[PDB]
């Protein structure tokens, strides 16, 4: 869906949507890495990766001009 | 049953048995009890305040 | 952009599930064993012991089971009552070993009981002991020809203590002192 | 400072150390905290509620 986004160069609804994406690949990933339904994850789980360094997303601002 | 269970509990998945009961004399009562397909995540944790069991009078809580 | 690493969040779980020990009973210690107190704490013993049958006493409960192999030594010496433990005669009163009425318990029998096993803690050794024939135990302390022989006592024993297994031990049930009595003494004994 | 302790307590043996204080304020309290010379055998084990501070209103528990 964002690829009319990448084409119109509209860079902040593809940043703001860097944030759904990442909180997206995180359940996704940490379900899978657990081996569990992604539907029992829970916002104590969003106050984990909150603790100590907290994010990875400033490479993300580069993934909407990279995955081009 | 499946539908108020996940309405009661916020669980996504069905129980697995359920037992409906009632009690009569002096003391008069009527209950829902749910056994849940899984475990929950963090059922064993010493730190959480359980809200398992509620108990209501005349339906108030 | 890459799948990269995720330090997982880890959690840790402090739980704990309690464990209990199965120790000795206070007859194992005593006359299996052999193992020994200092006058002090085989008075302490006994305090506990009185504390606990005071407290069934006054929920009405008569413990009528009342052996030394009943009572249980755990860490730090707390002492634990119960029914989880010859001795099918030695600890009972004359009136019970007789049969003498139907199930005669009162509070008198326990004091009975207790008496006898404070003899025990005060000597080292069972009552009556240099005799064990069963008929002649039954005949020579249900008919009143023997008491528990205490010229065996500790010489470390107070007087008071002495004077305390004598009085617990008295023939009759209206002569015997009741918990409340004995725990009394028993306080003001060991302070 | 040891005997209330002992009194308090049921202890047989003398505190470790006391910190006494009051705060002013809009909340007015005293308190006495006493570190006991030996850890009690049931430290972590008995779990159900109570870490020895009793609180008081104006003496009364």
């Amino acid at each position: 869906w964002c690829i009319d986004l990448e084409v119109e160069e509209k860079c902040a609804l593809m940043e703001q949507v860097a944030h759904q994406t990442i909180v997206m690949q995180f359940i996704l990933e940490l379900a899978k890495s657990l081996k569990v339904d992604p539907r029992a994850c829970f916002r104590q789980f969003f106050t984990k990766i909150k603790t100590a360094d907290r994010q990875y997303m400033e490479g993300f601002n580069d993934e909407l001009e990279a995955f081009k | 049953y499946g539908e108020f269970y996940k309405s009661l509990t916020n669980d996504w998945e069905d129980h697995l048995a359920v037992k409906h009961f009632s009690v009569e004399g002096q003391l008069e009562f009527r209950a829902l009890l749910f056994i849940p397909r899984r475990a929950p995540f963090d059922l064993f944790e010493n730190k959480k305040k359980k809200n398992n069991i509620k108990l209501y009078v005349r339906r108030v809580f | 952009n890459i799948l990269l690493f995720m330090g997982y969040m880890t959690k840790d779980n402090l739980a704990i599930v309690t464990q209990w020990c199965e120790g000795s009973s206070l007859y194992k210690h005593l006359h299996v064993q052999e193992t020994k107190f200092q006058m002090f704490q085989l008075i302490d013993i006994a305090r506990q012991t009185a504390q606990g049958m005071d407290y069934l006493h006054a929920k009405n409960i008569i413990h009528r089971d009342m052996k030394s192999n009943n009572i249980f030594l755990h860490e730090g010496l707390t002492v634990k009552i119960g029914d989880f433990g010859t001795g099918s005669v030695l600890w009972m009163a004359p009136e019970v070993i007789r049969m003498q009425d139907n199930n005669p318990f009162s509070f008198q029998s326990d004091v009975y009981s207790y008496g006898i096993v404070l003899y025990e803690l005060m000597t080292g050794e069972l009552p009556y002991s240099h005799i064990n024939n069963r008929d002649q135990i039954i005949f020579m302390v249900g008919r009143g020809y023997a008491s528990p022989d205490l010229s065996k006592l500790y010489k470390n024993c107070p007087k008071a203590m002495k004077r305390l297994v004598a009085d617990c031990v008295k023939k009759v049930k209206e002569e015997r002192p009741l918990f409340p009595q004995i725990l009394s003494s028993i306080e003001l004994l060991q302070h």
